């Protein structure tokens, strides 16, 4: 579970990280198709070889960082706030949760990778408990 | 790899007692039951919507069958079960995809069903030791290509 | 998380069971150490080599079935209940989370092994998803 | 196993750049500070119990560099790593126990910190493929013993 002190530290970085979202959104989506191909099958009906470049990736870039910037406005019940997500993911699409690993990983690397001063050990420490948290959340309709 | 002939013994006095065509359909249903986001890998097995969907579907009983067989390929050849799973592997992790640690799942759900059919004098800690090192091998053999 | 239903399953089997915990637990302990050697490192304290037949793990059987029993009864706050199991060995012990889901392994093999007709896939699924929970409260501690 | 040139190169030219005295402490560091279980193992260590103690301990920044330097023996015998990896995969699979999973939580934290050194222009999609690709080979040769 996310402490108070777990989630003032998310907010901090999300209000300091937020409109480049969508960059750093197309970037972990963008690297986790490259990196782990394995996860390209969820996205098979996209066209163009999945990269950072194409538009369909990128766009759902903002896409996700948009849900996740929802999720930080919600930090205190992301059950709740990620029910209709969770449906599609966990019911609809049946994603296995092994991948909501891979996601969150090329996330924080992006992260890291833009705002590096200010993602320090601790940091690193909450965001993470949240990405964890996170899907929990979306896969409470997976049984 | 290294088995001794306590393991052999143990592990082939096992697969001799077991029915394929009985503990196969039970495990591949518990797994799509169980941990259901596993069936979106056999959505040509048709209707699987339901527990009894999937407890009915002959398909799914079909296929239980191969899995067991598949099984039966390593028990055959214990001390090569790495190369003789070479087609198992590419199909599994480098076609399908299926994330390696689904294979300790099914793997884990085979053995609780051979748990209940046999009990616990039978499949005893010392049986259930060697059987264990035997469905590792079988998983690390199943997995790779992904990454 | 454990739907009421997943409550009720649970609490159905367990009152079905409980009695034959102190056996079922010193089998699950005792399988666990034997099938997966990696978890010995964590009982080294102990004499005899440990296997069900060893008096120590024969009683810390028991002890986890209780408080597994314990878990049942208060499945409505697993978190609050199981802090102080938690602060022992997410904090205290530093288990490796890794391992909750070998034990759990054991326990549902040994359910299995000992109630077959009452561990129907549904029920299979239910405890499961108790078992999960219970390690999520237990993890709780660890940062 | 199967490296290309634009692999090797990559890979090469990203070890080159790493500076591993640097990347290895603050990696080495954050493992043990973001995943606390991994304390465990390092009880040798002395004062690691707060995260100052554990960004300050010198006995943690020699043990960061000796696991570049275990890096660097794979990097330089690319297509034997299993082989060469033959000590490290036994030590912690076999004497240690570390699990298996905690190789590839370290190898996601150091991914993390050649990120945050070189940035999204060095350390480009193209770049982070043929590195993660590497990693997970030697994730990979390090574990097996355990099961
Ligand atoms: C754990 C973090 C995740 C978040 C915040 C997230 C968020 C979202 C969002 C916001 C949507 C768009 C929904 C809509 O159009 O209604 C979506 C759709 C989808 N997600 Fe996820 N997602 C996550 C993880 C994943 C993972 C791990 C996968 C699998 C590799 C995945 C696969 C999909 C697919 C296939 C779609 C439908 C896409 C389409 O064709 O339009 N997502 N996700
Ligand atoms: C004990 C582990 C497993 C064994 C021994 C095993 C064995 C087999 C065998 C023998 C085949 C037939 C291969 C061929 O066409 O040559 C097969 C196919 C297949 N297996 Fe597995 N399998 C295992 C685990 C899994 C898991 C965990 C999944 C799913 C999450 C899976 C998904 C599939 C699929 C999707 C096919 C082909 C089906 C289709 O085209 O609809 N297997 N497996
Ligand atoms: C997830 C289910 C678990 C439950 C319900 C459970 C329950 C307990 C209980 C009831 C105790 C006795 C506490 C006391 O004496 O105050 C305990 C202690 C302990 N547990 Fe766990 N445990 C679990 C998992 C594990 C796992 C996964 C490991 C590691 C392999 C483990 C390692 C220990 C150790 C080393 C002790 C202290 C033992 C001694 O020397 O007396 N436990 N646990
Ligand atoms: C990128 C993955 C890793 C690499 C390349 C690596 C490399 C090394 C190297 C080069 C050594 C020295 C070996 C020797 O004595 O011959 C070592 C020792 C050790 N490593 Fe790792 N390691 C990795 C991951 C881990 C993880 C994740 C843990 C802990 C959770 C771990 C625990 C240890 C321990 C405990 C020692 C010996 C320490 C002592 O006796 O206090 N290693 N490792």
């Amino acid at each position: 579970s996310l402490s108070a002190t777990d989630k003032a530290r998310v907010k901090a970085l999300w209000d300091k990280i937020e409109g480049k979202s969508a960059e750093l959104g197309a970037e972990a989506l963008g690297r986790m198709l490259v990196s782990f191909p394995q996860t390209k099958i969820y996205f098979s009906e996209w066209g163009q070889d999945l990269g950072p470049q194409t538009p369909q990736v990128r766009n759902h870039g903002a896409v996700i960082m948009a849900a996740v910037g929802k999720a930080v406005k919600s930090i205190d019940n992301l059950v709740g706030g990620l029910s209709q997500l969770s449906e599609l993911h966990a019911f609809k699409l049946r994603v296995d949760p092994a991948n909501f690993k891979i996601l969150a990983h090329n996330i924080i690397l992006v992260i890291s990778m833009y705002f590096p001063g200010d993602f320090t050990p601790e940091v690193h420490l909450s965001v993470d408990k949240f990405l964890a948290c996170l899907a929990l959340a979306l896969s409470e309709k997976y049984r | 790899v290294d088995w001794t002939d306590a393991e052999r013994a143990a592990i082939k006095a096992l697969w001799g007692k077991i029915d394929v065509g009985e503990i196969g359909p039970q495990a591949l249903s518990r797994l799509l039951i169980v941990y259901p986001w596993t069936q979106r890998h056999f959505k040509g097995f048709g209707n699987i919507s339901t527990n009894a969907a999937i407890l009915g579907n002959a398909k799914v009983a079909e296929h239980g069958k191969t899995v067991m067989g598949g099984l039966d390929r390593a028990v055959q050849n214990m001390d090569n079960i790495k190369n003789v799973y070479k087609q198992l592997s590419i199909k599994h992790s480098e076609k399908i995809h299926v994330d390696p640690d689904n294979f300790r799942l099914l793997g884990e759900i085979i053995t609780m069903c051979v748990g209940a059919k046999f009990g616990p004098s039978a499949f005893t800690p010392e049986i259930h030791e060697a059987w264990q090192k035997f469905l590792a091998v079988v998983v690390s053999a199943l997995g790779r290509q992904y990454h």
